[PDB]
């Protein structure tokens, strides 16, 4: 198992003719945009996102990594993939393999956060509505007497 | 020679073949032998075009991309081309059992995972067959290797190499694994990581 | 009594109507805010303020491009930090900077990963020790008996801070990667050559006061890396505090007491405003509502009184800024 | 078989926080779904009805209607789909994850400008569609997958209060006492029907089964696929109508009231057809069983709830994918629900 | 009679709320008990199966196995006892109240330290015992009336996955691919059997019957005096093997020269792991992960009929009715439970 091909010790393993002649090399590399999209689609399919209006944007095809965008979830997946690529570009990783760890962790955090935030929003709105109804009923009763 | 041996192994453990089946099998073996070491996507596309040109020139067939060829013996009694979704469902249930039995890890199953475990399977099914997996960290290398070894009934030996360890401890681990493999016929899958050297 | 109650609750009615109007905008910006906060939490832990700003700019470009509305006035501390958390952290000894508040929020909201603390000033060890009190156990990779003490802490359920993080020992990889095995109602992890029980009251923190150290690639991709590096605002604040303490301690103590008391008063006011709505929602009332209203007015009056000193402290701050800048 | 009749007492008694507004029945499992005025959604196990299997505050105001469906894909995995409409002006589409016994919000439908009244679900070869009606006198049609609307029209001068779907034709009942049949895909009015003197409460087709009204009369009606319909209003009268055959892209014309059932002391609220008989709840705290052949009341469940009786549910008997079990559920204004089994 | 072979389609279809992990048949009445991964416990009348007769959620996790027994008291009143084991590390004993059509818990048995994976019930003259195995590598014996343990032995290095009981002998398969037969009351191992390459899923004796059947007739008068000769096993190896048990030195004693089994036949043809096996007359039925049920002929060792795609997922368990016992009449029916949250019933 080799994570960094260009290390001092790992390049010695890859170069070593004793290993290189017997082993079968499987260059797994890093994830492509299709694998990223599949994983993100699977994780964000259990969180309440499509609870609001959404106007489908008009963007170039090469900027889209999922299927053609039809809902908010596709937009979210594309945004996450794009930001991961941009972050790895700015941090000047170069050709070094890019772990998908940040991507996966961000996805899990987003799920865990959206759940609670949506629940809190609707519960607070329900409380406000009940309070308003109580006040209106009390006003009606006062006007009765 | 590797390509010849792979073709023989696939034929000897396969159903009644047809010309199209033979050609697709040969293409799959060529993929596994040659193109698994390729790094860039451009090189992989060039290799796919090379396969198409070779087949047209010498052996005048569906789409023979890497993900369009799925040969496995995990779903039947013989090595044959399998359907994608059946393999996905089978792997999902098997991985649920694996998590419930050995180590619980929340793994999401995608297509490249299926391909990688298929090729790890064909490599661990061979005789004197070893792997060198190269990829970024947290891409499921060790987890998939353990899963496939569990599928094939191997015994996994991850060396417990830590800080303040020397040649004696590694030698003891190696000698123990070798002695088990010989005197007890315990088919073993030894996972050596770069952090252990 | 009914008319007086309605007149007292008119303010609550105004707030509730405002909230009802703002509901649609809040629901529209919810997903964008959540995306921004999650990315802030999982990426920005190891970047300075300038890099955080640039990445926020990039992320907001992306959000705008794909038609995902967000809060134009977004601010990480406002969205993900509550007043109770701020008070507890400050009482524990955390610096008053906003950067440290963001980093502490990042550290304390990581239930999955293990927070790695790059803290050259060794302040966070004391801060966390104050936060967890007696449970805190201090270890380091450079000592003997480390493995046995770690096993005892895991079995018992202490909070563990391991120092010298640049000398990582791979014997704790199972704890780092959370590769447990569930045995009925028991959870076992394999440290060394024998399994131990995981209490569930056990947390792990890795501390290292050495920037430009070395983190093995196995550890770096599995921990939440957070930086605690001094910046301009912290230096200015510390310099001003020392200057005021050595110039006139009376103003220093008075300012600190007023600040703490104001924070407590705002917290209590928020609690009262929540409790009134809960009392209405859980329906005697004509009595409890008036008691809560009177308490709210008393606290508001005290808060209004407490604001008569801040101009003096602003003048003092303006009188001492040159020292901080230089 | 189809002649089962409920006993004189309910087998189960379920208590909730608020007035029950809609009750549905899981097509395959012994599970009942309950919606209240507090916007909370309940799932109750029919054998342990002291604690909900799951609960959820779905809306911020009262829920007005709901509907369920077990998807049938000929390619994917099938699951139960729950759709609810409330006074929030929003429609929420949930999914019942029986593996974990919990809910799963998929998406929400937006666009109605005022309180929504009724919803419906149905499946084509592989397409799932939804329907809705609101006080803004609009009837909207939605795509379950994409989530955006596919059709919109105004079939009533006043506001629609109830709809039902059958193939490509939708019949709507408004606060104005007239019913109306329209052709769904093209949005063309086909005919109307008058005779009630109070706002309609329910309206639904009568489906052809292998009975007096469930059998086609002519061959042209056989080709069309439907002949009759039923409705109930605050007139305290239930009427069986007849749909004049259109100029078959249909082209338009009056519903012939060929029957009338009376006896309820207050507004008739909900109706449901199970084989021969016909069940109807009303505000008089009663449930009536009407013989479709004779047109006479057979059995009465008096004083079932202290308050009004809001809704009834019975398993569909004319669908090859819905086995008609022997159970029904009644939801009442008094925070209680009654379940009859076997 | 006994040559009844099920038809090409089931006569019932039962829908449940989770994956079916174990199924059983009432030995007297047309009633089926079904277990699920939620720990629920159902009971369907076999002619009106659209509603359960009763339901019960006694466990907090997945039920792994269950077994039934109709008590035969010679001098008390008879009833039906149902026992279920789950991953709750517990075993629950129920009584089926027939007239009210309800379940009635009796007690729970504690003591196992990890996942319990099998249970068995059998009756002596007027005694009832329960056997159970778990991941703690211990096979325990319990008393139905008292409720406390009576024996506890560890016969395997890995964890025991399946057991069967014939008189005073218990044969056990384990996660290790080896079988083992021990004498229950004395708790002493007698003989082992190896040859499988994957963990054992099921194992049971082949009881003697009067008729001719290949493996259901003794070979020597010693076997007639000992009452059993053959056992059958199923493993994740996609194979079914018939073993012939060596004779011990009758408390028995392991004869060193005769302490190993002898696989006399191996049945192949399944595409994946074999999950359950059952024997009726001259036929052996099996279900596997390949979504199919086989029917082998015990004489020729061949597959007579195949039920392809009976379930859309894995087929977890079978159940036929015991024929070697006089008190249980072998009715013509069998039930299958699968991962697709459905159970099929074949009748007549
Ligand atoms: N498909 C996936 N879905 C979810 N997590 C994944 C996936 N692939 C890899 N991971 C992550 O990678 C880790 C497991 O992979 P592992 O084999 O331990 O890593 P490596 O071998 O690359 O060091 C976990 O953190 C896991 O979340």
């Amino acid at each position: 198992t080799i994570c960094d091909p260009t290390n001092n010790k790992s390049s010695a393993m890859i170069s070593s003719p004793a290993l290189f002649n017997r082993c079968i090399i499987n260059w797994m590399g890093d994830w492509d945009t299709k694998t990223m999209s599949q994983v993100a689609n699977n994780m964000v399919d259990v969180v309440p996102m499509e609870f609001t209006d959404f106007i489908v944007p008009e963007v170039n095809k090469e900027l889209v990594f999922t299927e053609p965008i039809q809902t908010i979830r596709d937009a979210v997946v594309n945004i996450l993939i794009h930001f991961d690529r941009n972050f790895y570009q700015k941090m000047k990783v170069g050709v070094n393999p890019r772990s998908p760890g940040y991507f996966i962790d961000g996805l899990r955090a987003l799920v865990k956060l959206v759940t609670a935030k949506y629940q809190d929003l609707q519960e607070n709105q329900r409380f406000v509505n009940v309070g308003l109804e109580k006040l209106n009923e009390s006003v009606l009763k006062v006007n009765e007497l | 020679t590797r390509l010849v041996r792979g073709v023989y192994t696939a034929i000897n453990t396969g159903p009644r073949q047809t010309l199209r089946s033979l050609i697709r099998l040969w293409a799959y073996e060529a993929w596994r032998i040659f193109a698994d070491r390729l790094v860039g996507v451009k090189e992989k596309n060039s290799f796919e075009q090379l396969l198409y040109e070779t087949v047209d020139k010498y052996l005048p067939l569906g789409n023979i991309s890497s993900t369009s060829l799925l040969f496995s013996g995990l779903l039947s009694l013989d090595f044959k081309e399998v359907n994608k979704t059946d393999l996905v469902n089978f792997i999902e249930e098997r991985f649920k059992t694996f998590c419930d039995e050995e180590l619980e890890v929340p793994m999401v199953i995608h297509e490249s995972m299926v391909d990688h475990i298929l090729r790890i399977d064909r490599a661990l099914k061979q005789v004197q067959g070893h792997m060198m997996l190269i990829g970024a960290s947290r891409t499921g290398k060790t987890i998939l290797t353990r899963f496939v070894a569990w599928l094939n009934g191997l015994k996994i030996v991850q060396p417990k190499i830590h800080r303040h360890s020397n040649l004696s401890d590694f030698d003891m681990i190696l000698k123990k694994a070798i002695s088990d493999c010989s005197l007890k016929e315990s088919r073993t899958c030894l996972i050596i990581d770069e952090s252990n050297i | 009594r009914s008319i007086s109650l309605v007149k007292s609750l008119t303010f609550e009615k105004e707030r509730w109507l405002n909230t009802t109007k703002q509901f649609s905008k809040t629901s529209q910006e919810l997903i964008g805010n959540c995306i921004i906060s999650s990315i802030y939490e999982t990426y920005f832990g190891h970047l300075n303020e300038r890099e955080r700003g640039d990445m926020l700019v990039i992320l907001k470009r992306l959000l705008g491009k794909f038609a995902v509305k967000y809060d134009v006035n977004y601010r990480f501390i406002d969205y993900l930090v509550t007043l109770d958390e701020k008070m507890k952290w400050l009482e524990c000894g955390l610096d008053k900077n906003d950067y440290f508040l963001e980093n502490m929020s990042i550290v304390m909201n990581s239930q999955d990963a293990v927070p790695f603390l790059l803290d050259p000033s060794s302040h966070m060890i004391t801060v966390i020790s104050n936060y967890y009190g007696n449970k805190t156990v201090l270890l380091s990779f450079l000592e003997e008996g480390f493995v046995k003490r770690l096993e005892n802490a895991v079995r018992f359920g202490s909070v563990v801070i391991i120092q010298d993080g640049e000398f990582f020992d791979p014997i704790i990889s199972r704890l780092i990667s959370r590769e447990f095995n569930h045995a009925g109602n028991r959870v076992t992890v394999e440290i060394g050559d024998h399994e131990v029980d995981v209490s569930g009251d056990f947390k792990l923190f890795i501390h290292s006061c050495d920037p430009s150290g070395d983190i093995p690639i196995f550890l770096r991709s599995r921990v939440r890396l957070v930086h605690f590096v001094t910046n301009k605002e912290s230096i200015e604040t510390r310099i001003f505090d020392i200057t005021l303490t050595e110039e006139n301690a009376e103003m220093q103590r008075k300012r600190e007491d007023l600040i703490k008391l104001n924070t407590e008063y705002r917290l209590k006011l928020k609690n009262l405003e929540k409790r009134l709505l809960e009392e209405l929602n859980n329906s005697e009332l004509m009595v409890t509502l008036n008691n809560l209203k009177k308490e709210a007015m008393n606290i508001e009056k005290k808060l209004s009184e407490s604001e008569e000193f801040f101009p003096q402290f602003d003048n003092l701050v303006e009188e001492y800024s040159i020292i901080g800048k230089h | 078989v189809l002649k089962w009749i409920p006993r004189n007492l309910p087998s189960c008694l379920i208590n909730v926080e608020s007035s029950v507004t809609s009750v549905k029945l899981h097509p395959n499992l012994p599970i009942v779904f309950v919606a209240t005025d507090h916007g909370k959604l309940y799932a109750f196990d029919l054998f342990n009805y002291t604690i909900p299997l799951a609960s959820l505050q779905s809306h911020t105001k009262a829920i007005t209607s709901m509907d369920v469906l077990f998807t049938n894909y000929t390619n994917k995995k099938n699951y139960l789909v729950i759709v609810t409409a409330s006074k929030d002006l929003q429609i929420h589409v949930f999914k019942w994850v029986s593996e974990e016994c919990k809910f799963q919000q998929i998406r929400s439908l937006l666009g109605h400008e005022h309180i929504v009244s009724a919803v419906k679900i149905w499946q084509k070869n592989n397409d799932v569609h939804i329907a809705s009606c609101s006080r803004d006198q609009t009837v909207k049609i939605w795509d379950f997958h994409n989530g955006w609307s596919l059709k919109t029209f105004q079939p009533h001068s006043q506001w629609v209060r109830s709809i039902d779907v059958l193939g490509d034709y939708i019949i709507s009942g408004s606060h104005d006492t007239t019913l109306r049949l329209t052709h769904w895909p093209s949005g063309n009015g086909l005919s109307v029907g008058t005779g009630h003197e109070f706002p309609i409460e329910k309206v639904k087709f009568i489906h052809f089964i292998e009975i007096r009204f469930r059998t086609p009369s002519t061959d042209r009606y056989k080709n069309w696929g439907m002949q009759y319909c039923v409705s109930a209003s605050r007139d305290r009268t239930i009427k069986i109508w007849e749909i004049p055959l259109p100029t078959l892209a249909p082209i338009p014309s009056n519903f012939r009231c060929v029957l009338t059932l009376k006896g309820h002391l207050s507004w008739v609220r909900d109706i449901s057809i199970r084989g021969q008989y016909l069940f109807s709840c009303a505000d008089d705290k009663s449930v009536r069983c009407w013989d479709l052949n004779t047109g006479q009341c057979l059995h009465v469940w008096e004083k079932l709830h202290t308050g009004f009786v809001n809704c009834l549910d019975l398993d569909v008997d004319f669908d090859s994918n819905v086995t008609p079990r022997q159970m029904m559920v009644t939801g009442g204004l008094d925070c209680k629900s009654n379940v009859f089994m076997r």
